[PDB]
RNA sequence: ACCCCCCCCUCCGGCCCCGCCGCCCGCGCCCCAGCCCCGUGCCCCCUGCCCGAGGCGGCCCCCGCCCGGGAGGACCACCC
RNA sequence: GGCCCCGGGGGCGAAGGCGGCGCGCAGGCCCCGCCGGACCGGCCUCUGGUGCAGAUCUCGGCAGCAGUAGCGCUACUCCGC
RNA sequence: GUGGGCCCCUCCUGGUAAGCAGGACGGGCGAGGCGGGACGAUCCGGACGCCGGGCCAGGGUGCGCCGCCGGGGCCGGAA
RNA sequence: CGCCCGGCCGCUCAAAAGACCUGAACCCGGCCGGCGCCGGCCCGCCGGCCCCGUCUCGAAACACGGACCGAGGAGCCA
């Protein structure tokens, strides 16, 4: 239930990027995109302008994709991949696709506490 | 977080006015009183015409939009420290609220301890021959409708402060007398040692 | 304030950020003390701890002063945490004496991000 | 058309009225100024309405409502006199009131108004002519109404 | 000096006095010269850091309409 | 088109909807609570009528404006009512 | 894809001249973020991944507004 | 069914699903809280920020299109 120690997670940016004057009008989306105008203010990227999108945001390449648990995640639906994916493995913890029901949540919780292995939504269904 | 209370006898504007918007943004109160002994140098006349030309300018189509002219030396003094200070912000407007400008002495005023600011004084910044001329006289030629009311009230309070010291003399003749408290010596001795 | 309520203190003011008139820097305070009207003086109140009393809550955030700015008295200082808009113009305390405030007095990026590469121990 | 207030363990009389062919912004305004009222001073007042005797206050729906001398200690100085919207909100009125005595031997002498919702309801669609062959639009602006009595609020 | 500024004259936030009648806050007074500057070229430097009431200076509060006439008037308002 | 170790997830609650955390530089993905009430996918190979802010775009709904602008042919009144 | 360019520095041609029109080596804007020149596509520096520390170019250092003192002088435009 | 004089209570049903599956946006009414984007700080201060798309040497332009919202909407095939 426990993780091996790492090196200390770093996230360069905090907030998301967000699209170009989607404050503005409801029918623009905050999803980003990349500005393309010939007179695009955040195109030329002046000063007090919203920052763009870069390689250069990247995680750490040891630390991407694990949670602040430490544990990286898998995600499954069946005994049989609890148990295969989870054979001999101190990386990752298992969590329950959201389709699964209450009767089987119970049988997986039950295999998994067996295995040794941790669970993210342990307490959904009750 | 006391005040400081300056007495504006002697001093140029322009230099006074730097000063107390710097002291201001530091978050103190300051009064300043006798606003109609201030300096302004060169010319009565230049001066004078400056003001007037001043004066000349205000909204075309409402005047009660354009730029208010204040004839009183209390107010042409706060409208110069408006000049240095960011007013249309809220920090500005806190400095404002921080101020106060008098003609004269005002009882409210007339028991607080005054200090000035040599180094803005006209007889240290200005070279001997060029000419001067003090506020009052400016405001009166340009509207100021009250400088013989300030006057009279100058000459009653300074007759009666000129009684005041007489005693104020003896008072601390008595205060004086007390280089007789060695719980006092015990340690002028301790900052002599120091200074 | 049950803590730092005897201590007798030297005065400063916060005047404002480190900035130019394009650009503003909150990380660092510039910090005005009393009686200090030379770069060369500065010498004296550098490296010492200082703080300030936040309105509400009334509790003090504790620094310390880092680096003369200027020829003429003026220093820079870092916080605990960086420090609101609102406090400008208020007083800042300069101790005489000597406080074991532990970790409390060194800012956030020196706290974390520190790089002693701090493995998450996990017990 | 359900309700909108929904307040529990408290003793409340209800009525409504749902489509009424009257004004919206007038019979919103009447609402709204009997909000707050023992039931005895309400009918009285609604009753002082239907003859001039007393105003109501117009906010929230004002541009081209006069300013009259009835008005001088409200908030404001516009106002009106609904006599439609009067009509309505009497005959609601007496119902909510009637709802609550049967309900709970309870005297209208401890009862107050203490909710109100207005809400604006599909139109009647006729037409009228404009000139150079046109045709536009003259719509009506229905609303439902629903009311809500019971004991004093704090 | 037909020029300019002020008075008279028009509007006027705010404020003051007087009628019927409680709260709070702060603690600091020489004057006048600078080619007499009269013995200078200092003080203060702790607004809590241990300060805390009279006198002297501030602050807050304090007052109806409907109704009908008119010398008043789009409605309002205004004067009775 | 296949696989999904005694044969993939589903009325012990599918798709969709409304709020909230997490992961990813990002396009996006994943989980939880409430609604809903019958279907849905991850990986490999195959196919295309495959991704919108704009076109005086098309069709539908609809706001401010606003209780606004506005309602020739002389004329009605009292009582039953 | 492009085959409408434009500006600066020096050198020129027509014109009274023009923020006019036509040519030349080199550079720039176009298609170049940042600071400064109050303000400007092109001037003065410097041409760009995300951050922490340090040094500082160009321009400047009464208050607005980040930053200073000492010393020696003086006190738009034509004939 | 009962009670007032359309309303309220409750009744069938797993459920009102009650003129009907789910029921988004734009827009609005009642109660409760407060008075544009980026950054720092817990939070109202300080700093930076012209309206996009387009043709153009050159657009914030007193150049043109665009009140709002949903769904559709343009390099495929021989
Ligand atoms: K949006
Ligand atoms: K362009
Ligand atoms: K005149
Ligand atoms: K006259
Ligand atoms: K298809
Ligand atoms: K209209
Ligand atoms: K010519
Ligand atoms: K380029
Ligand atoms: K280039
Ligand atoms: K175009
Ligand atoms: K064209
Ligand atoms: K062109
Ligand atoms: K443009
Ligand atoms: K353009
Ligand atoms: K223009
Ligand atoms: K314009
Ligand atoms: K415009
Ligand atoms: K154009
Ligand atoms: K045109
Ligand atoms: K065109
Ligand atoms: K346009
Ligand atoms: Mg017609
Ligand atoms: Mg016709
Ligand atoms: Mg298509
Ligand atoms: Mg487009
Ligand atoms: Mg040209
Ligand atoms: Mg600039
Ligand atoms: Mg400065
Ligand atoms: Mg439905
Ligand atoms: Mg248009
Ligand atoms: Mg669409």
């Amino acid at each position: 239930i426990h993780p091996l120690p790492h090196k200390i997670i770093i996230k360069k940016r905090k907030n998301k990027f967000i699209r170009f004057q989607s404050e503005r009008f409801v029918r623009v989306k905050p999803s980003w995109r990349k500005p393309r105008g010939i007179d695009s203010p955040m195109r030329h990227q002046y000063r007090g302008q919203r920052p763009m999108v870069s390689i250069g945001y990247g995680s750490d390449k040891e630390t991407r994709f694990m949670l602040p648990c430490g544990f990286f995640k898998h995600r499954i639906s069946t005994v049989h991949e609890l148990k295969t994916l989870f054979m001999n493995n101190k990386t990752h913890a298992a969590q329950i696709a959201h389709g699964v029901s209450a009767r089987s949540r119970k049988q997986i919780l039950e295999e998994a506490k067996k295995m040794g292995v941790r669970v993210l939504n342990a307490d959904a269904k009750l | 977080m006391s005040r400081i209370v300056i007495d504006c006898k002697g001093h140029i504007l322009g230099r006074l006015s730097a000063i107390v918007a710097k002291e201001l943004l530091h978050g103190h109160e300051v009064a300043l009183v006798r606003c109609e002994k201030a300096i302004i140098s060169g010319a009565f006349r230049d001066v004078k015409a400056h003001y007037l030309k001043k004066m000349h300018k205000r909204t075309n189509f409402n005047h009660l939009r354009g730029p208010f002219h204040f004839r009183a030396p209390a107010e042409i003094v706060r409208r110069t420290i408006r000049g240095m200070i960011p007013y249309k912000t809220v920090r500005g407007s806190d400095a404002m609220s921080r101020l106060r400008v008098y003609d004269g002495i005002p009882p409210c005023c007339a028991r607080y301890k005054r200090v000035v600011c040599p180094s803005a004084m006209a007889y240290l910044c200005l070279r001997p021959e060029r000419r001067r001329c003090e506020v009052g006289r400016v405001a009166h030629e340009i509207g100021w409708q009250h400088a013989a009311d300030v006057e009279r009230y100058e000459k009653r309070r300074l007759e009666e402060c000129d009684k005041w010291y007489q005693d104020k003399i003896q008072i601390d003749k008595k205060i004086a007398e007390a280089a007789e408290k060695d719980a006092e010596l015990q340690r002028i001795n301790a900052e002599l040692a120091k200074y | 304030m049950e803590e730092i309520k005897g201590k007798t203190f030297l005065p400063a003011i916060f005047v404002g950020y480190q900035r130019s008139r394009a650009k503003q820097r909150e990380n660092v305070a510039l910090v005005k003390v009393s009686g200090i009207y030379t770069r060369a003086e500065t010498d004296k109140v550098l490296g010492r701890l200082i703080a300030i009393i936040h309105s509400k809550s009334g509790k003090p955030i504790f620094g310390k002063i880092c680096r003369p700015h200027g020829n003429s008295g003026m220093v820079r200082a870092r916080f605990y945490t960086n420090l609101p808009g609102q406090l400008m113009g208020h007083k800042v305390r300069v101790f005489y004496d000597n406080i074991d405030v532990g970790d409390r007095a060194t800012p956030k990026y020196e706290r974390l991000y520190g790089n002693p590469n701090a493995t998450v121990t996990y017990e | 058309v359900k309700y909108a207030f929904k307040s529990d363990n408290l003793l409340v009389g209800k009525s409504r009225r749902d489509g009424v062919k009257a004004s919206f912004k007038n019979t919103y305004s009447t609402c709204r100024a009997i909000k707050g009222m023992g039931v005895k001073r309400a009918f009285a007042y609604l009753d002082n309405v239907l003859n001039h005797k007393e105003i109501v206050p117009f906010f929230k729906f004002y541009k081209g409502v006069g300013r009259h001398s009835q008005a001088r200690g409200s908030g404001t100085d516009k106002g009106r006199w609904p006599e439609k919207s009067v009509v309505v909100v009497k005959d609601i009125l007496k119902q909510a009131v009637s709802n609550a005595k049967h309900a709970h031997k309870k005297e209208e002498d401890e009862l107050y108004v203490i909710s109100y919702c207005v809400n604006r309801a599909r139109g009647r669609r006729r037409r009228t002519f404009r000139a150079h062959g046109r045709i536009s639009k003259y719509e009506s602006q229905p609303c439902h109404v629903e009311l809500i009595v019971g004991p004093k609020p704090l």
